[PDB]
């Protein structure tokens, strides 16, 4: 289980990995978010709607993260 | 002399692995049109759109001539350039499109 998990753990840190995996996810994203403007919404949010909102905010913290931990 | 080989390289040419996915396809607009319609219909469809390539083939016996010829190896590589003008505009058109 050490040689494999050795494997995972250098692949999904890898940065050419970690690009991929957040383009993979902005490409999932802007999906979504097509998705939920063409079609109809209602009061409440769709579940498509839910996980666009989560990727702003998480987002949001992130963008946040990249000022606190930087340099300066 | 092995086979498989000898199919590598007839792929290298591009033109001639075009000629035969062209036939296969004419072959198959060939049985439904022998068919009754509508399967008629859609081989007269197939039937048509060879002709999309076999007008484009013309571009190849066009290359004999040195003028032609040249000039058709320089559309080839202007369309690689043209690609990213394509995905360029896939984005802007299409971010006019979903807001519109
Ligand atoms: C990794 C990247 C390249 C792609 C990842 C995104 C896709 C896997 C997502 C984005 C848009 C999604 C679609 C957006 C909306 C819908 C409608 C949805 O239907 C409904 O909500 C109403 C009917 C029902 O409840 O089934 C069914 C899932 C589907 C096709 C989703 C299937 C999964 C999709 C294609
Ligand atoms: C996290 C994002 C940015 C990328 C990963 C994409 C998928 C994990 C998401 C995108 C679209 C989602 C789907 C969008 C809509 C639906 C319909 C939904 O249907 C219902 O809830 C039916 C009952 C009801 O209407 O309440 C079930 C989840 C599902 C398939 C979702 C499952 C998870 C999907 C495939
Ligand atoms: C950014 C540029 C270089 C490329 C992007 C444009 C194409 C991908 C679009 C533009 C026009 C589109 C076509 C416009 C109309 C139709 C007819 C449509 O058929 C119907 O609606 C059925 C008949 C009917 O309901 O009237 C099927 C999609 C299609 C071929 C579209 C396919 C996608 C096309 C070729
Ligand atoms: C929103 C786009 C993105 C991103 C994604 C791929 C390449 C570059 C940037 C992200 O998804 N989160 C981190 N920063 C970002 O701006």
């Amino acid at each position: 289980l050490i040689p494999l998990g050795r494997k995972i753990y250098e692949f999904y840190n890898a940065p050419i990995v970690k690009f991929w995996f957040y383009t993979l996810a902005y490409i999932g994203y802007l999906m979504l978010f097509n998705y939920i403007v063409l079609v109809k919404m209602e009061r409440w949010p769709s579940t498509q709607e839910w996980i666009v909102i989560s990727y702003i905010f998480t987002l949001g913290i992130e963008k946040m993260r990249e000022i606190l931990m930087s340099e300066p | 002399g092995k086979l498989l080989q000898k199919v590598k390289v007839w792929l290298q040419e591009y033109w001639n692995v075009t000629d035969l996915i062209a036939i296969l396809l004419f072959s198959v607009g060939m049985i439904l049109r022998l068919q009754d319609q509508p399967f008629r219909s859609d081989g007269r469809v197939i039937y048509c759109v060879n002709i999309i390539y076999w007008y484009i083939r013309l571009l190849d016996i066009f290359g004999v001539n040195k003028y032609l010829g040249p000039y058709v190896m320089m559309i080839g590589k202007m369309m690689i350039d043209m690609m990213y003008f394509v995905i360029i505009m896939l984005v802007v058109l299409m971010s006019f499109g979903v807001a519109r």
